[PDB]
């Protein structure tokens, strides 16, 4: 909780530095974002992204291979892949069960298509598979962050 | 300027002042009626009348983009002083 | 030798905070032990470190 | 390019969706009334209420249709039309990834058959409509109120229902409990008069009479 | 136009039947909801509230409307029976904190502008 | 593209089974986490000494609303009521009037802080940068009436947090 | 809120890594908070010529939903061509 | 099939070790059910077309891996699952009978949406 | 003056690790059992 919540506070700092409030940005408006980022924001994002994986794996080692984290969570409440999609389940809930579906790739809104990334696809459809999918989504998120950070073009902020 | 009410309350720049009976004054006992002393009515009057010598004068309120939108007041009427509606500085021809 | 070095620094901060009285006052009132450069002083009486 | 601000136009998806619209119109002429595809490549199918179960099943089961995901289920109250309430079913395909929308109409009283069986996700969505628009659903497994407070009244999303509701609740020491009282605002909602009296879009002008 | 679709009941008689055992359930319920919810309501003054609410919608004559009131009372019955409802909501029918409202025109004129 | 997350099935040689039996019996991953948390124990504690030290902020920070004024001292608000028409929570109320001098200032300008949702829409709506949100967040009050601000209270806020707002605007007007 | 080498080696061995490369802390490497005034760029339609809004409006260039079939030998057509199969992860196919 | 694939990848269904005969029997059954369906119905034409095409390709190519490739339906397990669903659909709307003309027109302007 | 804003450095940015670099540490299971049994045996002696 607390170890990653310090990093969440670091995220809140960026939220504050771009929009003006650490939680409720009101940033992304119709016709593009409200206003440009402050100078130096990209560098701080770069440092945080450098430092984040070394604690993502740190959380993993505490939870992933632990006996009682798995035992309380592994193969409890299976959800069938067929019965998942009829139930209107979405997101990792689908990906945990095993359907290869993700709106970021199949129906790429904005510039998600130009961004290269793999999705974590579940194996047993249980609680533990979904948790691992969330963590692998953390890591692929870091890779996506690197890609967008390296290739931001020059242009206006609103239409 | 801020002046005291007959009861004793400090009148506001809008002219608000609770009257004699005016049961809604218990709010101020054991407290204070917050009034701002820097009255905008008089803090603009003592400013000097600018004597710029041209027919039509631009005014943004100072600070460029930080001021008010640029308005072109007309320094035509000889019997009075033109003023920007936003800020309020009085502009006048230098006695023609 | 960093252990005796940090011991020396811990005994140095007790001298930096105006001796024992100032150090104890700072510890009890501000919950702080370290000493920083005085970057300024306001009119109301607050030291900025 | 020449149009850097205007959104890109994808006519291929438009033609292909129109072809599938003609397909589905021919397959089920009993319930389908009017199919059309929007400019932004989103197809909508206007069906008769009796086709809530059949059409959906055909969209859920058919090999060449293959829609098994209930994205959402919604009602849109509009008091003007004779049957005020209109229900929208949003389906997403997996094998043939795409979004389809089927729309039906009902008034306050005429019930509309509950899907549930075609899409077991509809259930809770279904309840919402009943608890939010008054549209009762025939043989729904449990059509109890879902969202609003206990012992509520009316159906708030009805456009006649006031913004502030009818009754608030607050502590009363005289009875030592939270009690419900008729509405008495401390400051009334100011209803601004937007929608300037000048025509915006000549394309969507209503024909005269 | 005049022809319409029913919900359950075909004619006034069968909807009249449904309200019958709805009142049956409310009667058999009132005492043990007084007991269970620790109500300050009394048994008789519990039953008469049910009777007055049933008499409140006396003017209804359309069948479909009667099915609607009966199914809404059915939802009310489920909400009460399995303790999903709370004591305050049960009291909500009884208007305690609500001050008495005058009825005569003269009192209306004395109070303020209202029809 | 995609990656399978958990298909790494184990082998069954003597070495692998001995290792797994040791890990299950001689608790190892347990000890792994037990030692990681130890590493975090000896680390430098992340903690800011409030109120002696405050959290980092940005010049765009949205906080207490305030009514600024021109360098001449005249209030910038010309009561266009744009901010009232913008506030999604309708927390702003203005009554205007032709002043004794004439400039159309607000007879009443109150912001209901308990209705306000602190969005910064009013300042970006203001065409004279009259209404703004100061960097202050230290106005937690005791009575509900204390939160409901008045025109005089807003003017006092703009006259107390003024060097702050001027400096922040000077460092932010280019972005906006 | 760096430490002693004796503790530095203890935490690294217990954590089984070289954490000095990057700590959860953030030292002087942060971006300066007094950046120079940025000169923001402009958009495409900033020229003073051939910027007629008639050839640039997006809202005005929106037609009503195209009616296909109304109540007033073609083969079988699918809503979309069947979606292909994604590729395995080249980097880490299996975690 | 060589080594039969262990898991299809979707936990909602298992592997069919003999898929070709399953495709054959389900396709033949649904072709029978469409033979029930009257000739004039467009549903019978479209579904008989796609199904006889599918049966032709499945009986032509006997390699399962290429069967999925030219079947563009992923793993053969979800293909026979979809075939069962198609059978079910045809059977279920055999008596729904949608080939008839529209039940009735919508009432006046029930679809125009500028209000 | 030329237009400037928050931009990546011209050399882009340094690589950002995302692969799970969970470390591997520990003796062989045979070694662990052997050392436990040896400590036991010394204790019993
Ligand atoms: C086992 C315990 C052995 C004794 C304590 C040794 C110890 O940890 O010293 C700190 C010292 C440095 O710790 P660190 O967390 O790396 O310091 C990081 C910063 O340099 C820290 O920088 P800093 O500026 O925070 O350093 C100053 C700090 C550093 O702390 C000290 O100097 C504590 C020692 C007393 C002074 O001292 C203070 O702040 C003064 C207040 C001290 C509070 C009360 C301490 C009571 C200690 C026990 C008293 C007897 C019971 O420890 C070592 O170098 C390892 C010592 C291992 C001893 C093993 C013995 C078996
Ligand atoms: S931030 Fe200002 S404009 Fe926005 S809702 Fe709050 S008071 Fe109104
Ligand atoms: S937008 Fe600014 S000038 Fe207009 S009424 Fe509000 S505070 Fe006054
Ligand atoms: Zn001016």
């Amino acid at each position: 909780f607390f170890w990653m919540f310090e990093e969440r506070e670091k995220m809140f700092e960026f939220y504050e530095r771009v929009s003006g409030a650490r939680m409720h940005a009101a940033y992304i408006r119709p016709g593009g974002v409200h206003q440009d980022l402050p100078l130096g924001l990209l560098d701080d994002i770069y440092e945080f992204s450098k430092n984040f994986s070394f604690r993502i794996d740190e959380l993993e080692e505490m939870l992933t291979n632990n006996r009682i984290w798995r035992n309380r969570t592994v193969d409890i409440g299976v959800v069938t892949a067929e019965d998942a999609l009829n139930y209107g389940f979405s997101g990792v809930m689908l990906r945990g069960s095993g359907i290869q579906w993700d709106l970021r790739k199949t129906q790429p809104y904005d510039v998600y298509d130009q961004v290269e990334f793999d999705v974590p696809i579940g194996s047993r459809g249980d609680c533990y598979d979904r948790y691992l999918c969330r963590v692998e989504e953390m890591r692929q998120s870091l890779r996506i962050i690197s890609q967008c950070l390296n290739k931001m073009p020059p242009g206006e902020i609103k239409v | 300027g801020v002046r005291t009410s007959p009861t004793g309350e400090k009148v506001t720049h809008t002219g608000q002042a609770y009257d004699d009976g005016d049961y809604r004054r218990v709010r101020f006992s054991d407290r204070q009626k917050e009034v701002n002393e820097n009255f905008a009515i008089d803090l603009i009057a003592e400013q000097p009348v600018s004597e710029v010598g041209s027919r039509v004068i631009s005014c943004d309120g100072g600070g460029g983009a930080l001021g008010h939108p640029r308005v072109y007041i007309n320094l035509d009427k000889e019997t009075k002083t033109g003023t920007c509606g936003y800020c309020g500085l009085q502009f006048r021809q230098p006695h023609h | 030798m960093e252990l005796v070095q940090v011991l020396r620094r811990g005994l140095q901060q007790v001298s930096g905070h105006g001796g024992l009285r100032g150090y104890l006052r700072v510890l009890f009132r501000a919950n702080d032990v370290r000493v920083g450069t005085l970057v300024g002083e306001d009119k109301y009486g607050n030291k900025y470190y | 390019d020449t149009r850097p601000t205007i959104r890109p136009r994808n006519d291929v998806v438009h033609k292909q969706l129109s072809a599938f619209g003609q397909y589905v119109a021919e397959i089920l002429p009993k319930y389908v009334q009017q199919v059309q595809v929007s400019c932004f490549n989103e197809l909508e199918i206007f069906i008769h209420p009796d086709g809530v179960i059949p059409v959906l099943t055909f969209l859920r089961d058919h090999t060449n249709a293959q829609f098994k995901s209930l994205a959402d289920l919604t009602a849109v109250d509009v008091p003007t039309r004779q049957n005020r309430f209109e229900i929208v079913y949003n389906l997403l395909s997996l094998r043939f990834n795409s979004q389809i929308r089927v729309k039906t109409y009902t008034d306050e009283l005429t019930p509309i058959e509950s899907s549930v069986t075609v899409y077991k996700a509809a259930n809770w969505y279904e309840r919402e409509i009943w608890d939010m628009f008054g549209v009762f659903f025939a043989n729904h497994p449990d059509l109890r109120r879902i969202l609003t407070g206990y012992g509520f009244e009316g159906h708030p999303f009805r456009k006649d229902f006031p913004l502030s509701g009818y009754v608030e609740l607050r502590y009363d020491d005289e009875v030592k409990r939270v009690v419900a009282e008729p509405v008495e605002l401390a400051q009334e909602f100011r209803k601004f008069d937007l929608n300037s009296p000048w025509e915006a879009f000549p394309a969507y002008r209503q024909p005269p009479e | 136009g005049t022809s319409v679709k029913p919900i359950f009941s075909r004619d006034m008689n069968e909807a009249k039947r449904r309200v019958r055992e709805l009142y049956r359930a409310w009667y058999r319920e009132v005492p043990n909801t007084v007991h269970l919810f620790q109500l300050d309501i009394s048994v008789k003054q519990g039953r008469d509230k049910v009777r007055e609410m049933f008499m409140k919608n006396a003017h209804v004559t359309d069948p479909r409307v009667v099915d609607l009131l009966v199914i809404k009372g059915k939802m009310e019955l489920e909400e009460t029976i399995n303790v999903w409802k709370q004591r305050t909501h049960i009291m909500r029918f009884f208007h305690e904190t609500e001050a008495p409202r005058p009825t005569d025109f003269l009192s209306k004129f004395y109070v303020g502008h209202d029809p | 593209t995609y990656k399978f997350v958990n298909m790494r099935e184990p082998s069954m040689d003597m070495k692998s089974v001995t290792d797994r039996a040791a890990q299950t019996l001689l608790w190892t991953e347990l000890v792994r986490g037990l030692g990681m948390t130890l590493s975090y124990l000896f680390r430098e504690p992340a903690t800011i000494n409030y109120p002696f030290e405050k959290g980092p902020l940005s010049p765009r920070f949205r906080g207490e609303h305030a009514l600024r004024r021109y360098p001449s001292g005249e209030e910038r608000c010309i009561a266009c009521k744009l901010c009232e028409a913008v506030c999604p929570a309708q927390a702003i109320t203005i009554e205007a009037e032709p002043r004794a001098d004439g400039s159309r200032r607000t007879t009443r300008y109150d912001i209901d802080m308990t209705k306000c949702i602190y969005c910064g829409f009013c300042q970006e709506a203001c065409p004279v940068d009259a209404i703004v949100e100061g960097p202050n967040f230290e106005f937690s009050t005791e009575t509900h009436e204390e939160l409901l601000y008045n025109k005089e209270k807003l003017l006092n806020n703009g006259d107390k947090w003024e060097a702050e707002i001027a400096a922040n605007i000077q460092a932010d007007y280019l972005y906006r | 809120a760096s430490a002693t080498r004796v503790i530095q080696l203890l935490r690294n061995w217990a954590s089984g890594r070289d954490l000095q490369a990057k700590l959860q802390l953030r030292y002087q490497e942060i971006s300066k908070r007094t950046q120079p005034p940025p000169k923001l760029p402009v958009g495409p339609s900033h020229k003073l010529s051939n910027n007629y809004y008639c050839t640039r409006d997006g809202r005005r260039e929106a037609m009503p939903p195209s009616i296909v079939m109304s109540s007033q030998e073609k083969k079988a057509v699918t809503p979309a061509p069947p979606i292909k199969r994604w590729e395995l992860s080249k980097d880490q196919p299996y975690l | 099939a060589g080594l039969l694939k262990k898991t299809t990848g979707l936990v909602g269904l298992a592997v069919c070790e003999t898929p070709h005969e399953r495709l054959k029997i389900l396709y033949t059954k649904i072709l029978d059910v469409l033979g029930q369906i009257p000739k004039n119905a467009a549903y019978r034409k479209y579904t008989e077309q796609i199904t006889n095409e599918k049966l032709g390709m499945v009986k032509a190519e006997p390699d399962v891996k290429k069967l999925e490739e030219q079947l563009q339906g992923g793993q053969i397990e979800e293909v026979i699952l979809q075939a069962e669903n198609e059978l079910s659909l045809a059977r279920k709307m055999l008596r729904w009978k949608p080939w008839e003309p529209l039940v009735e027109e919508p009432p006046a302007n029930q679809w125009k949406w500028p209000i | 003056s030329k237009v400037k804003q928050d931009m990546p450095p011209p050399g882009g940015y340094g690589p950002i690790d995302y692969k799970r670099n969970l470390p591997r540490r520990g003796l062989s299971g045979y070694s662990m059992f052997a050392v436990g049994i040896g400590t036991l045996l010394f204790g019993y002696w």
